């Protein structure tokens, strides 16, 4: 049917059906950093009337929903060849949906190769890496922030509990 | 700590769509933020399936399940024998805990042939209507089938109490580990039965496996395969142990609701057959070792309720299909009156004679057989047009023996006790008697014997086996106590 | 008649060490909870033991 | 929180909570709804967005409309007040005798209490009704089931019943009317005030009537057995007390539960009937006992699916019936005040080794005479008592007299019964009718023992007629 | 390790002064005592009456035959 | 090529295998995985995912985790070194015995050979019990299916019928043991090391077995059967052998298809059923017959679910069957050991044509007293007699000494009979009817039938029966 490669993202948010077929395509050829970028500027690019309800509005009939895009991404040379998905996406309805297939994406060949605290304290620092939890701990060592109550603070929380949890 | 956070992806209904937790162990019970349980039973692509352990309301979305990275085991060992768990192993007496800090896991299998060895084993439940016409050995599965207090209940007590004696005894090979799993069982249910235990304080070799009425379904659900893994302790450490499923009815029912609630559908009486699957899982488990296990046991008793009656039903069919006999309790007769009360009928232990006792076996050879021929006249005779007088003999006889397996509650015997009271009767001694003066006859009669024919009973039970020495001694003991017992 | 009058007493002072425990907790929980941050080296301490998770971890 | 009405979907609204996301069983106040236009939530759906339940009216809804979740579920009022007034479900006065004016508030839900903190030996309350006590044994902190005639002075009856143990022990009533008619239940306010079980002179009277008739939505319906529950449960522990739920009527309840088991998309198991049956039971069930303080004491009127009840619901109730009361037409045809069907009063705690053997056997031998003389009355039916042995002429007059001893007056009732009613204090009570067993009584006219309290009154009632 | 035992120290100091003030511990706190009422009693009710706290008050149960 | 777990739903693993898309059944190793662990491909769910049922013990499961693909199915041991042996599904001593080295193996799955290479014919084959052979006379080679319910004494009836006959058969005999209760194959176990029919001085007993305990998983359960039959068609085809295929229980066979369905993403269908059950029926008692190198003969034990054979299930079932014995519950609970539902157990080869008259005459006279008096029941039933006349009690008195007759002790279970039961060589079975119907019985006890086998000794009986 096509023999391919889908890297990191994965995932199959459907949106991640979805970025698989550019974490093959973009990936192969590697306008990956074309497209990765593409997206970068389609989203906001996007998301007002050449998004919207001029656009998203299924009260614009189909076709002329392409031809709309095919005049919103043949609108941009942001999809040089990618566009066709969009054009599809676009017949597809997937048009409010593409944040996840870009984010899945983009991350697809970012969250391919990095990595994220998902930690019992505090981080949203990020990484780029995939090895890690060692060189962001002198950027946790080093900065003091965030929302504090961003990640655990193991304090209210755990800790809180637990004199009452004995009782 | 990564994925061992996950995130509740949505949950509603007990069923956890996790996020994260994809490295994951299959069957692996994770844990949540509320403490509680589940098991990421489906891991599917995108999130996990988490049947979710216990009752909420208490989780909401993006709710950390955190791996806890095991598969399933419960808490395991004697530890548990003095006590009354809830299905996690947890205490609900709240005596402290347990000692089973061992753990034994709920996935583990049933013996393979060589590993196992058939049962030619005694175990006497003290019941004489038991042990006469379902003798008992270890390992089997046995049906119990019988309903909501026709003191359905009141018989185990007085099983497990018998076993109190062997407990008692230093004999294991007769001790018996008890395992109650109560299913659905309400607190209240269960508070005087476990009073009852503690009571009996046999409870020191028992557990109780304790998921009453409110608990989850899955808890109810796993409850089973706990005392599953538990039982099967026992037994590879030789010791026989005895798992009371009471009661499977309401697991499925459980199970069904869950796989209902999981969306998977079902068949037959609404429930999906893999039911099955979990019964018949569960219960291969329930063996008679082979002797590389101490030759242990886990007997299974496994208990089921019929609804109306019925066992025609799909699920009675099927753990029927499983037992190696069952028990019917039928409790017409108690309305009637008589406790107990029984489709003898149908009670039936296939294995049967395999699972005897030889003392018993001189009477009991010939007693199934009188009783038989008295149900052959409970049939052949017995409604309002059947008579001679060799039947009426049986009749009267039959009448009168029905009274010894008559059986108050909380309260069993002592085998050479049953032989006895059987015995008199046996070569006919009490027919001479009406059936109402029977019961007196036999307290009394016990109690002399008990008194000054210890000698003979104590005897009888030595020799395991009776002989005519035996026989011609209760003989006299027995027409002419009888004598003294009516003048 | 005697046990009765002693069970009243224990019993008392049996729930007075758990509503002095419930009171307590909610009184230790409501007079400790305040200046915690103002220990921004509690969660140095949390730094302190994330660094040796991130370091002692791996 | 606020939420917005995403949905509308009849009264269950899915509500994207925009804010936050406030657990399961949250009850929302809607707002813009002057209504107290409750939702309950029900699943977190993703996206903070809950399927939950309005119970009430939908009234012009404009979507989007913001629901400010009251973050947990109900407060209701509960306190004594409860007792002498009328709440509907959601513990707003349908009394109109202003708000039951209450300082606790309630979630309406409860839970099933630990094995630890119960009365854990259950251990008969005694109605006073000889019949009653006689033939079901009634338990502290049980659940008895009411099958039962129609208004045969069932509510009378039933009033009565707190009259006599409510009363007499310093009992508490809750009556809770899961869909019923508004005008029965009207009907019964009279009934009540009349009774005097309420007063219209205590708030705080005797009984507290909740009420989720037929027309509320279901989940009014649904929870206000929970509520009522709720109440009693402070009743029971707080207020220490043996309360008596009337419950008005499981299976109605069943039936509103499993209404929206389907509508709420879920899949209602067996006979369309929902899943959950069991654990909602299990846990109402279990939320009802007898704990260290009080009882809830449960009278819970059922209402007979198709006369089956092999429906597994019943069947089920069966295993949480404890003492099943039947009240007889027959015996209501007969005029008799009980109107009890006294071979269907039972209770499976009935045993001789259970209930005792003298109960128990007093009774095997009362019921044993009364179907005896049953077996009898085949046969009187048609031959008379002639050619009977004196033994049954014995003990058909013994038992007609037993009957009649069985027969008792009500008070408030001087219209039914003729009279003021007695109250039977066990002791005397079955000590009667085993008098009747010794036989004592034959010689004497045996109508003397209908309608009457203690044996005595049933032997001097003979005196003044001969 | 610190952080958690960190809690502990700032309620076992509590405590000290507490049980080291048992007429006011330090905290008696005027619900604490309310509470105590509505336990006590209900503790009365299980548990029998009686006239005085310590010795009370005695009658000789007499048998009677028919 | 290499698979991933891409979800464990249920043992249905679906696993997603990238670049390599083996053919459907295909068994798929999973990697890591010491539960050896066939995968078998069952669908290629698209993505060169496939759905497969896991077949082995599985937890522990990380999905990702890797599958490394046999590329093709199972190879079983196939061929003689399994008798004896007490193989597993994937063909493996689960009698425990070190390996089992039948260098011949095998895919489990075949076809339906051809028409002409199936029994286009087949004669009677006595088994020398009354009611069995006369009511359903039995044929060479073909699938008799048992219907009975639970644990009967089915299992007893079985091995009775194995011990009278697996004995005398010299051939060899296939057990495939599906769903069977790990218990009943020690029982059997023990004895057959016992019988020393299987002795293990000939791992060319006359017996394999194939146990695939009903604590197995579904799907291992399920194609335990297949198993069995593959041994079974090497037997057949390459011993050329007679073979004897006990099957207990073909219903779980079926019952693991139906199970598995839904989560197949099929649709489980009436009363839950597989879909597949067709197919699967067809596929399995087809792959079955008397080729002319050997002959099947099939025994198989069908469970009837729930006592209900209306049930799509059983109902399939009939097609493929020959003979049909479904065991009574009322015949059954009447004590009656053989515990028969006579009026279905039967064989389309009953025919004067094939069985001689006689014997079928006489059956069909039988067939039809029982049946009259059937009718009559339902009256009866409240109503007593007398509002029949009496040579329809004579009908019902022979009918029911029959019944009696019918019952004919086991020599097997005097464990649970006390009783030692009777073989009945055909002639007096077809003499012991035509007396009883020439009268020749109708002033007996009807006791004297009840338990025995030949019908001289029915008299024999009778005489001490009468006192």
């Amino acid at each position: 049917f096509a023999k391919l490669v889908r890297p990191p993202v994965q995932i199959y948010g459907i949106e991640g059906r979805y970025a698989t077929a550019l974490y093959s395509a973009a990936s192969k050829q590697n306008k990956l950093e074309q497209v990765e970028k593409e997206l970068l500027r389609v989203g906001q690019i996007l998301k007002e009337p050449k998004m919207a309800a001029s656009l998203l509005n299924p009260y614009v009939k189909r076709s002329v929903k392409v031809k709309s895009l095919s005049d919103m991404t043949a609108k941009e040379k942001f999809s040089p060849l990618t566009s066709n998905l969009i054009n599809l996406l676009a017949e597809n309805g997937r048009l409010t949906n593409t944040p996840a297939v870009i984010s899945a994406f983009s991350t697809m060949m970012s969250v391919h190769r990095g990595e994220v605290p998902c930690t019992v304290t505090t981080a949203s620092a990020l990484d780029e890496t995939t090895l890690t939890e060692l060189k962001t701990v002198l950027k946790s060592f080093l900065s003091k922030g965030q929302v504090l109550k961003l990640e655990v603070k193991i304090d209210p929380s755990i800790m809180g509990g637990m004199i009452v949890r004995i009782g | 700590d990564l994925e061992e956070t996950g995130r509740v992806l949505s949950i509603g209904d007990g069923i956890a769509r996790v996020h994260g937790l994809r490295n994951v162990q299959a069957e692996e019970m994770v844990e949540f933020s509320s403490g509680l349980k589940g098991m990421s039973l489906n891991l599917e692509p995108d999130n996990v399936g988490v049947v979710v352990f216990g009752n909420d309301k208490l989780i909401k979305e993006g709710d950390i399940v955190k791996r806890t990275g095991a598969i399933v085991d419960v808490p395991v060992g004697e530890e548990l024998l003095g006590r009354v768990v809830d299905a996690l192993g947890n205490a609900i007496d709240g005596k402290g805990p347990i000692g089973s800090k061992a753990r034994r896991r709920v996935g583990l299998k049933a013996p393979g042939i060589i590993p196992r060895i058939s049962v030619r084993e005694p175990m006497q439940t003290g019941i004489k209507a038991v042990d006469s016409l379902v003798p008992i050995g270890r390992g089997q599965r046995e049906l119990i089938i019988g309903d909501r207090q026709t003191g359905k209940t009141s018989i185990a007590i007085d099983t497990i109490i018998n076993q109190k004696r062997f407990n008692d005894g230093t004999d294991e090979k007769k001790k018996l580990y008890c395992i109650y799993v109560a299913i659905g069982q309400k607190r209240s249910t269960v508070a005087q039965l476990v009073k009852r235990l503690t009571d009996a304080d046999a409870m020191k070799y028992t557990i109780v496996v304790s998921a009453t009425a409110s608990d989850a379904a899955p808890l109810q659900y796993l409850a089973p395969y706990s005392g599953c893994s538990m039982g099967e302790y026992f037994r590879d450490n030789g010791k026989h142990a005895l798992i009371i499923y009471d009661d499977l009815s309401k697991q499925a029912v459980a199970y069904r609701q869950m796989s209902l609630l999981l969306r998977r559908p079902p068949g037959r009486e609404a429930y999906p057959g893999d039911v099955f699957y979990l019964h018949s899982r569960l219960l291969e488990r329930a063996a008679k070792m082979n002797d590389a296990f101490g030759g242990g046991s886990l007997t299974a008793l496994p208990v089921i309720e019929t609804q109306a009656g019925d066992v025609s039903a799909y699920i009675p069919t099927n753990v029927i299909s499983i037992t190696d006999g069952q028990i019917f309790l039928e409790t017409e007769l108690f309305y009637k009156g008589i406790r107990p009360a029984i489709n003898v009928g149908l009670s039936v232990s296939r294995v049967g004679s395999a699972a005897q006792t030889r003392a018993m076996k001189q009477v009991a050879g010939t007693m199934k057989l009188e009783l038989a021929q008295y149900r052959e006249v409970a049939a052949f005779a017995q409604f309002g047009s059947d008579l001679d007088a060799a039947t009426q003999q049986l009749l009267s006889r039959g009448v009168r023996l029905t009274e010894l397996l008559k059986q108050g509650q909380y309260s069993p015997m002592a085998i050479e006790e049953q032989v006895a009271v059987i015995y008199a009767g046996v070569r006919g001694y009490l027919d001479k008697l009406e059936p109402s003066k029977i019961t007196k006859f036999e307290n009394a009669f016990l109690s002399h014997v008990i008194s000054q024919h210890q000698a003979l009973l104590g005897k009888i039970r030595t020799d395991g086996k009776i002989s005519e020495e035996s026989d011609a001694k209760l003989k006299e003991i027995v027409t002419n106590f009888l004598a003294g017992f009516e003048a | 008649e005697v046990k009765n009058r002693l069970d009243y007493h224990i019993s008392v002072q049996n729930m007075m060490r758990q509503k002095e425990q419930e009171h307590m907790i909610n009184w230790v929980e409501k007079r400790v909870v305040q200046s915690i941050s103002a220990q921004q080296e509690k969660e140095t301490i949390a730094k302190c033991i994330a660094d040796l998770k991130l370091l002692s971890k791996k | 929180t606020t939420g917005r009405i995403v949905a509308v979907i009849g009264a269950v609204v899915d509500v994207q909570f925009d804010e936050g996301l406030p657990p399961i069983l949250n009850a929302l106040e809607v707002q813009g709804r002057e209504t107290r236009l409750v939702l309950e939530v029900a699943q977190h759906l993703g996206e903070s967005t809950v399927r939950t339940i309005a119970m009430d009216g939908t009234e012009g809804l404009v979507r989007g409309q913001k629901v400010l979740d009251s973050g947990a579920p109900i407060r209701i009022p509960v306190g004594p007040e409860t007792l002498g007034r009328i709440m509907n479900v959601i513990g707003e006065p349908i009394d109109e005798r202003g708000p039951i004016k209450t300082k606790q508030f309630a979630a309406i839900h409860a839970e099933a209490p630990e094995f630890v903190e119960m009365s854990v030996e259950q251990e008969i309350l005694v109605t006073g009704i000889k019949v009653v006590d006689l033939l079901a044994p009634y338990a502290k902190g049980g659940k008895i089931g009411l099958f039962g005639g129609a208004g045969v002075g069932k509510t009378v009856l039933i009033m009565e019943l707190i009259n006599n143990v409510a009363k007499a022990h310093g009992g508490y009533s809750v009556f809770a009317g899961v869909g019923e008619r508004t005008r029965e239940g009207n009907d019964l306010y009279h009934e009540m005030i009349e009774s005097g079980v309420i007063n219209l002179k205590d708030a705080t009277s005797k009984v507290a009537l909740v009420y989720g008739q037929m027309n509320e939505p279901p989940g009014a319906r649904a929870r206000v057995a929970l509520t009522g529950l709720t109440v009693a449960e402070y009743f029971r522990d707080q207020e220490g007390q043996d309360v008596l739920l009337f419950i008005d009527n499981i299976f109605r309840f069943t039936q509103a539960g499993s209404e929206v088991s389907a509508l709420l998309g879920r899949i209602p198991s067996a006979v369309g009937y929902q899943p959950t049956l069991a654990t909602d039971m299990g846990t109402m069930q279990e939320r009802i006992t007898t704990t260290k303080k009080g009882s809830i004491t449960s009278v819970q009127a059922i209402y007979v699916p198709a006369d089956d009840l092999t429906d597994p619901a019943p069947a089920t109730t069966f295993a949480h019936l404890d003492a099943t009361t039947v009240l007889s037409r027959a015996i209501a045809e007969l005029g008799i005040y009980p109107a009890v069907d006294p071979l269907d009063s039972t209770s499976r705690i009935m045993d001789p080794n259970i209930v005792g053997s003298e109960h128990y056997d007093v009774a095997r031998g009362v019921q044993k005479i009364l179907q005896d003389y049953k077996s009898l009355q085949d046969i009187i039916a048609i031959l008379g008592m002639d050619e009977l042995s004196e033994e049954d002429k014995l003990t058909v007059s013994r038992a007609r007299k037993i009957q009649r001893f069985l027969s008792q007056p009500f008070q408030v009732a001087e219209v039914f019964t003729g009279h003021l009613g007695k109250l039977v204090p066990l002791k005397e009570t079955i000590k009667g009718f085993q008098q009747i067993l010794a036989g004592e009584y034959d010689h004497l006219p045996e109508q003397a023992f209908y309608m009457v309290g203690p044996i005595e009154e049933a032997v001097a009632k003979a005196d003044k007629l001969a | 390790l610190d952080p958690v035992q960190k809690l502990f120290v700032d309620k076992i100091r509590e405590y000290r002064t507490k049980r080291q003030t048992s007429g006011g511990p330090v905290d008696a706190g005027p619900e604490y005592q309310q509470d105590l009422d509505r336990e006590l009693f209900k503790l009365k009710q299980m548990y029998g009456k009686a006239d005085m706290n310590t010795f009370p008050n005695f009658t000789f149960e007499d048998p009677k035959f028919e």
